[PDB]
RNA sequence: GCCCGUCGCUAGUACCGAUUGAAUGGCUUAGUGAGGCCUCAGGAUCUGCUUAGAGAAGGGGGCAACUCCAUCUCAGAGCGGAGAAUUUGGACAAACUUGGUCAUUUAGAGGAACUAAAAGUCGUAACAAGGUUUCCGUAGGUGAACCUGCGGAAGGAUCAUU
RNA sequence: ACCCACUCGGCACCUUACGAGAAAUCAAAGUCUUUGGGUUCUGGGGGGAGUAUGGUCGCAAGGCUGAAACUUAAAGGAAUUG
RNA sequence: GUCGGAUUUCCAACGGGGCCUUUCCUUCUGGCUAACCUUGAGCUUGGCGAACCAGGACUUUUACUUUGAAAAAAUUAGAGUGUUCAAAGCAGGCGUAUUGCUCGAAUAUAUUAGCAUGGAAUAAUAGAAUAGGACG
RNA sequence: UAUCUGGUUGAUCCUGCCAGUAGUCAUAUGCUUGUCUCAAAGAUUAAGCCAUGCAUGUCUAAGUAUAAGCAAUUUAUACAGUGAAACUGCGAAUGGCUCAUUAAAUCAGUUAUCGUUUAUUUGAUAGUUCCUUUACUACAUGGUAUAACUGUGGUAAUUCUAGAGCUAAUACAUGCUUAAAAUCUCGACCCUUUGGAAGAGAUGUAUUUAUUAGAUAAAAAAUCAAUGUCUUCGGACUCUUUGAUGAUUCAUAAUAACUUUUCGAAUCGCAUGGCCUUGUGCUGGCGAUGGUUCAUUCAAAUUUCUGCCCUAUCAACUUUCGAUGGUAGGAUAGUGGCCUACCAUGGUUUCAACGGGUAACGGGGAAUAAGGGUUCGAUUCCGGAGAGGGAGCCUGAGAAACGGCUACCA
RNA sequence: UCUUAAGGUAGCCAAAUGCCUCGUCAUCUAAUUAGUGACGCGCAUGAAUGGAUUAACGAGAUUCCCACUGUCCCUAUCUAC
């Protein structure tokens, strides 16, 4: 390779990001973040083709550098910055919050919100250690790392993050009968209240998932993330609830109520 | 240009694997270190994404640590006397990982004096009662009380010259001492 | 091999230490760990005489990756065998399948006593020298 | 470099090019039907072997699946829209058995003709 | 009637072939062996160092033989120190001769092998019991097909004897 | 020793064979388009040609292995008509 | 009984799960005090364990079945969509002609090895032989 | 769209090929120069050679200014406009091209790092140094030239330089300014003894030790080497710390020491409104530069399990001292015969090793499809190799880098 | 057809045997009456007056190549008698 990667090709970036295969051949790399290359939405690509607001790089890149808009309590004034899952990006201008949630096919669904669910977000453990100087310490999904955390918290927890404080308002652990959002695999965006795991001592834990349709899936245990416990969400769902419904009902629903 | 894949090496099977690729920055080698005795010339060499390396050459002193008495102090190296990989190496009196070498230990003489106090051949009051209630515990053996009247502590050098730059070790001990000093008498 | 100290350096698992100076029970320190995966440490490693630093039970050596089980065919070499993998290659245009056999070597413990058709199993590990990758757990073959 | 952009044909040739029955029908179709071409009656024939062998393939499978469900409503969705055939008849018996003659004899060629506005297939 | 083989004519193809010849010959227990790198060295140049030995009254001085204090300037030498130029041992290692099949044959004199041969010369070898039944294995001889001697076969000219 | 019956095992055939095969013909050459009991060896139009630069065995004669260039639209099998 | 389909009393073919037939689905014990010996006035608050999990042995080898990671994305199969059709592409919309949203961008073992639970017919493979055998 | 037909004979039935037929995101060629549409395009032979011109440079409110440039200066007696050149920082290791090499080598799927990566990362900094020290000593905070410039010269000459003199840091050996608690090494009181409060001081972050906490299966009574908070020295003695996966010597914290010393704004813009103990003192908010640290990320590196074409006209292959393994060392960012020192004859193989050929880069994939298949994949995306053939290297986080260098060779 | 007893078979060859002859072709060299290979109407080869071949051997006779050298270009100098 000689170096590391620096360009990206339309084709080949990730399916979620709905680019055209005409318009150019390069795509929008995003550079170092706070979420994977493949599991993540850049912000010029997000303004581009989801919300229509700007139609040219160099209208986007303006709006980047004028300080118009900002990520997590933060400018972030990168031209191609990557946002993944529970990303929270207000906008000044008619102060609209947008959450970049999964719908129900498995794409970078976007859900705009107001100022108190702006504020707060949600976040996945990832590990929980101890530091330099005797610090405990945790890593999310985003890098949101919290110092200090309650002794509860263990790996596959879920935490609400105030973007403003370092305190974790509400924590929620993991265990049967919990809300959930699947983030990877072909179920990506499905809520369904995780019944029991096989632990597959060795790695590779399976997850037993089941909508309120009855439907039963299974997932890796790296997938899953508990978003809320059972009834209310932590954060609002999108729009389709997570169902994934059958090919034959979607079909003629869509014809009913198109 | 030492390399250190196993491209340019023959196959378990005997097969000898034709050029794939030209051998690349990554799996460099470099020269070893040779550490000689007295006037330290440590030279810092450049590494993959910085961290800088310490060869050591010509090192002169050494931090050694006593495991029985849970010291470590800085003395000066006589010389190395035993190399389990080659006898070559202890001939120019280099200084490897695991080497056996001996030691001024006059550092761990006067330690050992204020720490027991005590008699060995053949004054405050708080110094006294210290002197007690650390006594009853200078019985660690006689090779190890002959070897420090004769003045030379046998120590194990086990850090990296060639890595860190300095030749910390430990002095020998209990059953490593007893064989170390097997090896030596035994032809 | 036939007694412990019979290289010319000294063997030893490294930065476990027993005090001479002192004298209590059990004189010798030995250090052991579980492989895991639900495999059982066997008495002759609890209390053995060996060091084998590359053993997965006593050694600095760690046991993560796949499992493979094997009937050795050498022993010929020293501290480590080679197991035989017979499985076998389907191809899709005669739809019928073909004996393939893999010679892997795997390193063994003095732990364990192996004879040729021995079955053992094996657990990966860090690349132990130019063809050994794998480590025996456990050998069912009395 | 530039991403590929696809493309596909719409016609085949059929296998043997001198038949004097097949020759002769086809030449009565496009005659009768207002065809200046024969390659058109050649992608008109690829068009109803495509979808002759997309019911054959459905067909093929146990009733009641999901997905034989799905392509069979669509592909009949598909042929109502065109309205080659009539809307009440669901025993796929006539869009497995669609022949080149009824499918040509809806396309709006026909249908300027037989309403009369332009009193020639090819003033049309 | 079909038909076989030498021999003559033409053309093409491949093979053998003296010539110890000419496609990474990949590596010699090989020898030379640049160049870079690590290194056993005297560090030829340099910045800040002690005015003590030099011409000095002075600021302090019983302005009568002694001093913190640099300057227009040179001394008998010790550090914070890259290190050039060079140089000793190494370890990588470009490129010049060599016990190796090739995955073209070349230039190959010559050596009547083969298929096409054109309406060729010499005799019928086979096809009928083809006028000596044919054919196979082996051995020998002769212009040529062939002939003969031995073992067999019927794909024979005998499924058949009392 | 012979005859009359039953055999077990091995050498042969004519029913317009319902079986198979192009047909001669076949108790197997049947149980093979209604195609699968288990295996080994061999062939892919006729020549060149059983000819190899080669490799092995043989004292030799020769044996085993064994092409290609090129050429050809036929070569051949089984009846049926003189 | 309601054509762009559904039963609360069922003669039947059935994917299937437990009951006992020398056969406890294979365990010595607990977390939520577990579908039940327990029980003022027809609503039954500790004996027989597993519906979510651990300390103690075998989860003994191989060839199939739904899944998951996912078999990159393209490219093929290919829902929807006036590029005027079609190749294509994921485009494309106006009623309160001046303050909405999106129908979408899919359900397809895509030379096929490796991991996880229930299914063990088929073909092998080892269990107790001049008992180093199982039970305490 | 599960199809055939012509050709041996006077004639017939046959195994059998030669043809005919239909396709090619398969080419070339000959005849046609009429029109919307994106557009394949020197790959086959020659990864053969290149004349020419281009393809890598770079700025903000926020690194250094004065080509002897521009005009307002009116807030500057030091400026916050423009600021070409040059220094510093970063990039140039991306991209684009080709397929030469390469047959378990790449590559595909699937793994491992508890065997290692990490410019700007990135989420934030880290009250620990006034080292002959309660006073060599600036912290309202140090020193020099290397550049452009003022002129001088060298050859036909090169993105050539010798020069004498001015000037800057994210430059250098330096360097320090900000508390405060607790523990630890010694110590003027006892012709004794369950005491240290004064003092000399040490305890941030890299390398070696060695241990403690780095513990859960499971509970009943005597003992001692000496009393340890304290009822009545019959002794109640408990609250005493204890983090995930299956697993580590794991991430950690402490203990005398090793550090030759790498370090914790001796950088700059933008807002500057409060109080007087008058200093421009005390204070007031944001923005590119950093850390010897991790809080995953873009990246590299080896690595596990299976799978690759044709050949026996290739049955044995693997070594002066690597040829499989063991111990130790060296080197590497670490694993490892990767390289050295010391044993056996160890490893592969008819289930095809080894050797040879490839008109071989491997995949997604391309052409017909009843099925099973047979060919192709240089080429629009992924991975690998190269940038005349080889090698060896500096800078750099990352190159065996060639639109970087060194040396030898068409 | 003449003709003998038979008319030189297998082999080999400008051979130590070929007059013409320094035969002809190829190769070896810059150049070759030399050497080797090949061709044979062979003045006048040829089968125990033995034919052909042949590993090893040879103070046997020719050719070429490498190394090496005063054989030579082109001679010079030294010692002993």
């Amino acid at each position: 390779a000689r170096g590391p990667k620096k360009h990206l090709k339309r084709l080949a970036a990730p399916h979620h990001w709905l680019l055209d295969k005409l318009s150019g051949c390069y795509a929008p790399r995003p550079s170092a973040g706070p979420h994977k290359l493949r599991e993540s939405l850049p912000l010029i690509v997000f303004l581009r083709n989801r919300l229509k607001y700007a139609l040219n790089g160099r209208e986007v890149k303006a709006i980047l550098m004028q300080r118009h808009v900002k990520v997590d309590g933060k400018v972030r004034t990168d031209t191609t910055y990557p946002a993944g899952f529970m990303d929270v990006i207000t906008l000044d201008a008619t102060n609209e919050n947008f959450r970049l949630v999964y719908d129900v096919k498995g794409r970078f669904a976007v859900h705009r919100i107001t100022d108190e669910e702006a504020s707060y977000k949600l976040g996945k453990v990832k590990k929980v250690q101890l530091g330099k100087k005797g610090v405990p310490y945790v890593v999310t999904h985003d890098g949101r790392t919290i110092r200090y955390p309650d002794p509860n918290i263990k790996v596959n927890d879920t935490v609400k993050i105030d973007l403003a404080s370092g305190k974790i308002t509400d924590f929620i652990k993991f265990d049967a009968g919990k809300l959930v959002y699947v983030t990877g695999g072909r179920n990506l965006g499905r809520i369904g209240t995780i019944v029991h795991k096989e632990r597959h001592d060795g790695g590779f834990d399976l997850v037993h998932i089941k909508d309120s349709l009855d439907n039963t899936f299974v997932t890796r245990l790296n997938n899953v993330f508990v978003i809320g416990e059972q009834g209310k969400p932590y954060i609002s769902l999108p729009k389709g609830k997570g169902i994934k419904l059958s090919i034959a009902e979607e079909r003629d629903r869509r014809r009913a109520q198109q | 240009g030492i390399s250190r894949d196993s491209r340019h090496k023959r196959s378990a099977t005997g097969a000898k694997r034709a050029q794939f690729r030209k051998k690349r920055k990554f799996e460099l080698g470099r020269q070893p270190a040779n550490t000689k005795i007295g006037a330290k010339r440590i030279h810092s060499v450049r590494t993959r994404g910085g961290n800088k390396k310490y060869r050591a050459l010509r090192i002169e002193t050494g931090n050694f640590s006593w495991a029985s008495e849970g010291i470590s102090k800085k003395t000066r190296i006589a010389g190395v006397v035993y190399h389990p990989s080659n006898n070559e190496l202890v001939r120019t009196n280099t200084l490897t990982k695991a080497a056996i070498v001996q030691i001024d230990a006059t550092p761990f003489r006067q330690w050992f004096e204020a720490h027991y106090g005590q008699t060995l051949g053949k004054k405050s009051k708080n110094a006294e009662r210290k002197w007690a209630a650390r006594a009853a515990s200078a019985k660690i053996e006689s090779s190890v009380e002959s070897q420090f009247s004769a003045g030379r502590l046998y120590a194990c050098i086990s850090s990296r010259p060639g890595q860190s730059g300095r030749c910390d070790g430990y002095i020998l001990e209990g059953e490593e001492l007893a064989f170390y000093l097997r090896r030596l008498t035994a032809k | 091999e036939l007694t412990v100290q019979s290289e010319r350096a000294f063997q030893k698992q490294p930065h476990i230490f027993n005090n001479p100076k002192v004298k209590t029970s059990k004189r010798t320190k030995r250090w052991y760990k579980n492989a895991g995966l639900g495999f059982k440490t066997p008495k002759t490693a609890i209390e053995g005489s060996y060091i084998d630093k590359k053993c997965p039970f006593t050694g600095l050596v760690s046991i993560r990756g796949k499992i493979l089980t094997g009937t050795v065919v050498s022993t010929k070499m020293h501290r480590t065998i080679v197991i035989r993998r017979a499985y076998l290659h389907y191809i899709p245009k005669y739809n019928r399948y073909e004996k393939r056999h893999k010679n892997v070597p795997v390193h063994v413990s003095p732990a364990f006593r192996v004879q040729v058709g021995d079955i053992v199993t094996v657990g990966q590990c860090r690349p132990i020298s130019k063809t050994v990758r794998f480590n025996v757990v456990k050998v069912s073959a009395a | 470099p530039r991403a590929p952009r696809t493309y596909s044909k719409t016609y085949s040739t059929p296998k043997r090019p001198y038949e004097s029955s097949r020759l002769d029908a086809e030449l009565k179709l496009a005659g009768e039907f207002g065809l200046k071409n024969k390659k058109e009656i050649y992608r008109i024939s690829f068009q109803l072997s495509k979808i002759r062998r997309a019911a054959r393939d459905l067909l093929t499978r146990d009733e009641k699946d999901p997905k034989r469900l799905f392509e069979g409503n669509a592909l009949i969705r598909r042929l109502v829209r065109v309205g080659v055939l009539s809307e009440d008849k669901k025993k796929l018996d006539y869009v497995l058995a669609l022949k080149v003659e009824d499918f040509l004899e809806r396309r709006l060629q026909t249908q300027v003709y037989k309403l009369g506005l332009a009193k020639s297939v090819h003033h049309a």
